[PDB]
RNA sequence: AGUCGGCAAGCCGGAUCCGUAACUUCGGGAUAAGGAUUGGCUCUAAGGGCUCAGCCGACUUAGAACUGGUGCGGACCAGGGGAAUCCGACUGUUUAAUUAAAACAAAGCAUCGCGAAGGCCCGCGGCGGGUGUUGACGCGAUGUGAUUUCUGCCCAGU
RNA sequence: GAAGACGGUCGAACUUGACUAUCUAGAGGAAGUAAAAGUCGUAACAAGGUUUCCGUAGGUGAACCUGCGGAAGGAUCAUUA
RNA sequence: UAAAGUUGCUGCAGUUAAAAAGCUCGUAGUUGGAUCUUGGGAGCGGCCGUCCCCUGCUCGGCGCCGGCCCGAAGCGUUUACUUUGAAAAAAUUAGAGUGUUCAAAGCAGGCCGCCUGGAUACCGCAGCUAGGAAUAAUGGAAUAGGACCGCGGUUCUAUUUUGUUGGUUUUCGGAACUGAGGCCAUGAUUAAGAGGGACGGCCGGGGGCAUUCGUAUUGCGCCGCUAGAGGUGAAAUUCUUGGACCGGCGCAAGACGGACCAGAGCGAAAGCAUUUGCCAAGAAUGUUUUCAUUAAUCAAGAACGAAAGUCGGAGGUUCGAAGACGAUCAGAUACCGUCGUAGUUCCGACCAUAAACGAUGCCGACUGGCGAUGCGGCGGCGUUAUUCCCAUGACCCGCCGGGCAGCUUCCGGGAAACCAAAGUCUUUGGGUUCCGGGGGGAGUAUGGUUGCAAAGCUGAAACUUAAAGGAAUUGACGGAAGGGCACCACC
RNA sequence: ACGGGGAAUCAGGGUUCGAUUCCGGAGAGGGAGCCUGAGAAACGGCUACCACAUCCAAGGAAGGCAGCAGGCGCGCAAAUU
């Protein structure tokens, strides 16, 4: 069955980007998904997305640019210290210049560099470059 | 507790008469001592009196049956066969 | 890995603990069968008594008569066929001479030409056989 | 997909977006309940109260005309059946297939279906136990099950 | 070590508590084998009826102390054991008065005859008689001999 | 206040038996691998000259053969109202 | 030890190279849909960056005119996670200082009595302390024994009090109970392109039992006419004037279910086909029905499981292991032929294996078209049936769901063959079972277990070996096929 | 298999070793018993038995290097009485 909902969302928008679709539809919408898309939208990797909030688990239509190489998800959500966060982005990110590791902290959901500024780690969600 | 491993009623014969003969008599000797439900009174009291004779200890009704079972399979197919030729002759 | 659960550690660890035994190199190192069958018994070398000088045939188109000796180890009492390594070195060795025997190099595996021989002589009567071959030393009698 | 079959069908109801009472429906939140009360007294499982209600009386969903659902309406009045209807219908089905099986014992397929049905009973039973709907010692026993039609 | 041969004699023996192998048709083997205990005396504990307390009643088990020249199932009663071979499955029977067996029987297995004017058989005789107050799941005639596993080739001879 | 003694306790050790682990002798039997270029065939690879193979039975010097049911890893992706 | 991404958590593999259990059920284990607080404001910098606030209820001094301000002490769902701090032997490691002549070291040394060093970091996991509240668990009130607000009574009790000396009752503070209230916006998220169940009309070689029919085959009876019939590459064994084969008419028995029959359907797989009846089951579809997470995959465990085989009965037409024989052959104990036992059939128990194959685990998502096809539903000209039209059938054109498939392609992958899955994989992580680690030895020995047996399940090692193997290419070869040629080929 | 601090080897993960100078434990041929003392089931302290072995006048007496050296043995394998 559908165990991980964030995984189905990322693999769909990653498939639709390789094909070159302009905008993709993802079936379930969760609070973590919309918080994940904004981290990608605030970096320019995706376009303007919209939530079709019906009376069920809503649907999201994400406008896609040609700027997304891959947006994977790490399952399960491992715990990340600030001591081993450098070692994760050493074998998960393409280079040290770009790419982001999205991880949730008590402060919220943000990329790995904002987790450096706020000086707190947490569970890892995914990554996009 | 379960006293025997695979020797039921025929445990009384001990080590006699060989394994296969002690095995094929088990299925029969279980049957000829089982109490059946009397189809007339409903109580589970049909018990073999003598070979072929089955008596219900409740309604006191005697029935001619099989030697070791209450109903012989050869008999029940004959009762159903006669029941078809009966209604087929008189229409 | 197949199961990536957050708390499937004992399932993953017990698997590798199980599947490791299907590795041929690992299974001989963690069972006595390889160590008991070893005439040396995990030792790098061993001393034994030479009791006859036997010539072993080669196998494939490489045809020759390989010179070996039938050694009886003194720690266990087992009999192994050591290979007198170098040319014309059989005349140094005699009968009833204690000789230091060593592995051949493939670690319990017949080597190239010779069939079923896993040991070579290095020293004879507590003088290196190479020194006898170079003439640096000679047999004291 | 179906949990005791290879079918992956996609067929079910789809209630509309608007959760409002229909503009045609003239039955108040009260009168609909006494309709449910009457059908429940003449013997009717909450599933088939809903169907009779949306064909003759034209109520879209009872959860919208009133604030509760059918079973929650009956239990507040004490008219609900004791053991749940979906569990009742599984025992009713297992009793029938077991009665077919006593004569036709060469029917290996019926024997196979029996295990599937009983497996579904023990699945709902241990669910209805955690929800404390059934007594924790409740147990479907094939023998005494036929007394519960 | 005697002797054809442990023949004869002996050992073992009851009970309580432990412990019990190969093999096996899973039932057994089995009291397997092998151990320990056992007296007398003085106590304690537990096990019931009848009206909480009182009043009646029986036997039995377990435990403890003391004690005797370590003796105690003190007489009587009372299994020597083990591991292997051969034969017959077993229980049963048999040469009264030299043979108790491996012989006979046996269940099991397999053949054969016969639908009654019949099969088998008796009888000097008869519309005779037995099986038979029977009817093929029966009666009559043979072989083999539980189970397990099998049962090969030969219809020329007779 | 010594020797010594009764009983108790801890208990080495010995005897015996059982269980267990490891090593090891063994007539004979039956395999595997290696050595060589032996004998008898020719099963397989080409439709390998009876298509091959699988499961299961039985049989035969030996590979193998045959029966029943499969498979194509087939020599057919096809055969006509 | 690295190399070894050949033990793979990071990070392997399982269509054909080693490999996915025959199939389903199923407990532990693992993993689990969505959903409950965001925003606004003062200040600063060039709509943007940063700070603080949305905390509630004993004691004291900037004090001020019961109230306010402030300081300290106590309380405020619980874990996981994360941040902080503490506590955390040295030596070693990292690392600061220092010209042991350098360095490995050492902990020393440096200035004309003084001046300094002997630091610091890391030390997991568990436990302790403080903050954060995303993520993931868990709880609250829907028989209200719910929360608050004041109450009224009951019982005991610190007592402060009765000026002191006593008893007593209380206001008094505390503890508990019991009646009447008042009040709450009085308490139930949604109804998953998750699941279960109900209901509706269907559908299908699904299953079971009973019943019915069909030729054929074999045998028998009778009739006809006859000398061969069978069988083969060719023959013989075999049948035959005691009348075979052939033709006719009957009868009996046991099998089997042709053509229709399809890259059609159904079933978990094995598998399933004459008629009709009965019995129970089911997928898919339809659904503004119900329940409300009940789910996914699954060690142990369980049901079913072709054929052969086994044990009992019944039956034995055909076929036919074994066997016998006739051919063939150097030999054939084989292929071919004639007989023919077990078996093949049914009933009741065992067995649990197949190239049980799609050589491809299951669940979920996503990623090209195209024409068909099966079932259900919806829509639409027209045609044809009842006829008397609407409605129903049969066609015709579409759409929807899922079902077996096909075609196509630079999706993408792959060693390639090939694959819309074997894709979304060094841009490596959706969940979860099983299972592989060079070739042999070997699925063998042994132990255990199951079975009546046959055997099944579990399952090594010694030893041996440098390859074994996969896909594809070019040749050679073929008692393979299709074309063509030569008197060193034939006619 | 004495444990740990640690050691070897590594990109990141790991894998292997740790008898060995520091801490902790255990033991003095094998088991057992105990005296003295604040502290021992001590062994460079006693008492037994077992194993091994020394001196004897044959009656007896005496012993414990897994302390430093050294010897024998054992071994592929380890230093000055």
């Amino acid at each position: 069955v559908r165990m991980n909902v964030l995984a189905d969302a990322l693999k769909s928008i990653n498939n639709a980007e390789k094909r070159g679709k302009r905008q993709v539809l993802i079936r379930p919408c969760s609070k973590v998904i919309v918080r994940f898309l904004t981290v990608m939208m605030k970096h320019g990797y995706i376009g303007e997305f919209e939530i079709i909030d019906d009376h069920r688990a809503g649907k999201i239509v994400v406008n896609l640019t040609g700027r997304l190489n891959k947006c994977g998800v790490i399952s399960p959500r491992f715990d990340v210290q600030l001591k081993d966060l450098e070692k994760w982005q050493n074998n998960l990110l393409p280079s040290r210049q770009f790419g982001f590791i999205v991880l949730t902290t008590s402060a919220g959901i943000m990329d790995h560099e904002e987790a450096r500024r706020k000086h707190t780690g947490g569970k890892i969600l995914g990554f996009f470059f | 507790a379960k006293r025997t491993k695979k020797v039921g009623i025929v445990g009384k014969y001990g080590t006699r008469y060989g394994a296969s003969l002690r095995k094929m008599v088990k299925k029969i000797e279980i049957s000829q001592h089982a109490k059946y439900t009397c189809s007339f009174c409903g109580k589970t009291k049909m018990k073999r009196r003598a070979v072929g004779i089955w008596h219900c200890g409740s309604c006191m009704k005697t029935v001619a049956g099989g030697a070791w079972t209450y109903n012989t399979t050869s008999a029940v197919t004959v009762k159903s066969a006669i029941r078809r030729l009966k209604e087929l002759k008189d229409q | 890995g197949k199961c990536r659960g957050l708390r499937t550690a004992r399932k993953l660890r017990s698997h590798r603990r199980d599947q490791k035994w299907h590795d041929k190199q690992y299974k001989k190192a963690h069972l006595g069968t390889a160590l008991k069958a070893n005439p040396f018994g995990g030792a790098s070398h061993a001393k034994g008594i030479v009791l006859e000088k036997v010539g072993v045939e080669a196998k494939q188109p490489n045809s020759a008569i390989r010179k070996c000796v039938r050694v009886q180890l003194i720690k266990n009492g087992k009999k192994i066929t050591a290979f007198v390594p170098n040319d014309g070195c059989l005349n140094f060795i005699e009968e009833n001479d204690e000789v230091l025997v060593a592995g051949f190099g493939r670690k319990g595996h017949a080597v190239g030409d010779i069939p079923g021989v896993r040991f070579k002589v290095v020293k004879v009567a507590n003088v290196s056989l190479l020194a006898l071959y170079k003439g640096k030393k000679e047999r004291p009698r | 997909g179906r949990m005791h079959a290879p079918g992956k069908g996609l067929s079910q109801s789809a209630l509309p977006y608007r959760r409002s009472v229909p503009t045609w429906l003239k039955l108040t939140s009260d009168d609909v309940k006494e309709q449910i009360y009457k059908l429940a007294k003449k013997g009717l499982t909450p599933s088939q109260i809903g169907v009779i209600l949306r064909d003759s009386h034209g109520v879209a969903q009872v959860r919208f005309v009133t604030g509760n659902k059918i079973l929650r309406i009956l239990k507040s009045k004490g008219l609900a059946p004791d053991l749940p209807e979906d569990l009742y219908h599984l025992i009713k089905k297992a009793v029938a297939v077991r009665k077919h099986l006593e004569r036709n014992r060469k029917d290996k397929d019926a024997k196979f279906r029996l295990i599937l049905i009983e497996s579904r009973i023990h699945r709902l039973a241990r669910y209805y136990k955690t929800k404390r709907v059934l007594p924790p010692n409740w147990k479907y026993e094939s023998s005494t099950a036929s007394a519960l039609v």
